[PDB]
């Protein structure tokens, strides 16, 4: 279990870890989170209290270094930081844990939820998506722009998601366009998951990153892409029986997450019923279909 | 985007413009099987690519072998109208392409923009004018080339005859679209009005009767009535 400590919490705030979350008054004596699992990727962000505008955060991996959160007054927001100095990052961290100034990761041994949510998320492909090199972290906040977006300003603070366009030709081929319009197998299969993604790991992986980032940023681009690439894989008639219920499987536990007052904004209504109900899939997806109308019947 | 009432004088232009309609591409008479089920006959069809300025008519012929062995025909005539309209434009010269490209119905947007991909400076856009073209099977010397051809074929008319000699492009069309509309209200009495008078013909080289100026105004003002009677007649007025 590893720590993620902070020089101090000038300013009140919420501070989430993952799936949680916790205010801190300003100026209070809070030093940090403690007990973090040891073999996922985390996220810890933060919606200031007196203005929450720009809900922001870091994606890290505490076996890739030792890392601490400090307020930075300039730029008026908690920064993520890297000690290289291993031994000196223990003695603080010993001292505020000494102390009990620290909050511990508040995770039930029943509870398989983050996991579930991050099954293929890795933080080296994280920092693919999100360029900024000299960190080992990856910073991401609600006004982000997509580099399809971008397409639709700042190349260097966008998330470079694998653009998807059913109406490219990239998606259709030549000759084909009625049979790859209307069933998109050859797109799915053969340019993304051969061609660009490798293996569905990797197409699995962004696409769960791409329902973190909307759920805990409000990042609409995000949104976007979690929703298209859902609908690639419903929109294509062949697709491996093994990727329909990994599918069925992350999407449930990502409606089962989701907080209820926010489902208005971030479910789509055509791509959720087309998915359940029109598509090559609709029959496929008995977990994702059946929490889906029990919680948000309405949308359907 | 779409094309309505306050943009109409923009079909008169100089940017190269086409409609298209595919209302007449798949067609099909219904009737009994001996056992009494229902079944239908595929009968040849066309796509209806119309130069609003110019009057120059593409009419890609649809003989019913394209249909043999398909399935969702209803689905496939819009993809197969999209296929046509896009080899189309790519035999025409580049000068001659259209800048924009006309759809009459919105199913046919998306076969459309799919098929012209290539064609990025392309606009492709629906209409909100309820346009007559669904008539143009009631138009006899087109009507009778659908009906006899033997393969897929293309026939190039002028559906303005010479009319452009005499009268603007926007009032061609106006009349186009009155003759349209009459047709498809009561093609009886259209084609009556339209021929009733023998000392008025068809040249063999046009589609519509060689009417004077004037003759034309008592034409029109015929066609109106018709279509004003129907609209009675249909709903007791
Ligand atoms: N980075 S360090 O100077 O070891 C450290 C300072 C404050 C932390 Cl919190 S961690
Ligand atoms: N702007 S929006 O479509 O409501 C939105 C959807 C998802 C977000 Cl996250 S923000």
């Amino acid at each position: 279990m590893n720590t993620v400590p902070f020089t101090s919490a000038p300013i009140e705030v919420t501070i989430g870890i993952d799936q949680y979350s916790f205010n801190v008054k300003e100026n209070q004596p809070f030093h940090g989170i403690k007990d973090i699992p040891i073999g996922h990727v985390h996220v810890i962000h933060f919606q200031h209290a007196d203005n929450s505008s720009m809900r922001y955060g870091y994606w890290f991996d505490c076996r890739m270094g030792n890392f601490y959160i400090q307020y930075d007054p300039k730029d008026g927001l908690y920064k993520m930081m890297e000690e290289r100095d291993g031994a000196k990052f223990e003695n603080i961290v010993h001292n505020f844990k000494e102390r009990q100034m620290m909050v511990s990761y508040p995770k039930i041994d029943e509870d398989d939820t983050w996991y579930n949510l991050t099954e293929f998320v890795q933080m080296d492909k994280i920092r693919k998506i999100v360029r900024k090199d000299e960190n080992q972290f990856s910073y991401v906040d609600s006004s982000m722009t997509t580099v399809q977006e971008n397409e639709l300003s700042d190349p260097a603070h966008s998330l470079n998601y694998t653009v998807i366009n059913f109406k490219s030709r990239e998606a259709i081929r030549p000759g084909h366009e009625m049979e790859d319009f209307l069933d998109k197998s050859y797109y799915l299969n053969t340019v993304m998951l051969q061609g660009i993604f490798k293996n569905s790991s990797n197409y699995f992986g962004e696409l769960q990153f791409a329902f973190l980032n909307a759920m805990f940023f409000g990042n609409y681009g995000s949104s976007l892409q979690w929703h298209a690439m859902i609908e690639l894989i419903c929109s294509s008639a062949t697709v491996p029986k093994h990727m329909l219920d990994k599918l069925d499987e992350i999407l449930y536990y990502q409606i089962k997450t989701l907080p209820e007052q926010y489902s208005d904004i971030l479910l789509n209504e055509r791509v959720w019923n087309i998915c359940l109900y029109s598509s090559f899939q609709k029959n496929s997806l008995h977990n994702t279909e059946k929490i889906m109308e029990n919680k948000y019947p309405e949308l359907l | 985007g779409a094309m309505n009432s306050s943009n109409y004088a923009e079909l008169f232009n100089n940017d190269i413009k086409l409609f298209v309609d595919d209302t007449n591409v798949y067609r099909v008479t219904v009737h009994k099987t001996f056992e009494g089920n229902v079944a239908t006959k595929a009968i040849n069809g066309c796509i209806f690519t119309l130069n609003p300025k110019t009057g120059h008519l593409f009419l890609k012929i649809i003989h019913t072998s394209v249909w043999a062995g398909q399935k969702r025909l209803s689905q496939l005539a819009k993809w197969k109208t999209a296929e046509e309209v896009s080899a189309l434009v790519r035999s025409l010269p580049k000068e001659e392409q259209p800048k924009q490209i006309i759809v009459t119905r919105k199913a046919m947007l998306d076969p459309l923009e799919v098929h012209m991909l290539d064609f990025p400076n392309i606009a492709i856009r629906p209409t909100e004018l309820r346009l007559p073209f669904s008539a143009a099977m009631s138009i006899d010397k087109l009507s009778d080339v659908v009906m006899k051809a033997t393969e897929p074929q293309m026939v190039l008319f002028n559906i303005y005859d010479d009319w452009l000699d005499r009268i603007s492009s926007y009032t061609a069309f106006s009349r186009l679209t009155l003759l349209l509309r009459a047709l498809k209200t009561n093609e009886e009495s259209a084609k009556m009005i339209l021929l009733s008078d023998p000392t008025i013909t068809i040249k063999s080289y046009h589609l519509w009767p060689s009417f004077t100026d004037e003759q034309w105004i008592t034409i029109e003002s015929q066609m109106r009535d018709l279509i004003l009677t129907e609209y009675g007649r249909k709903y007791n007025v």
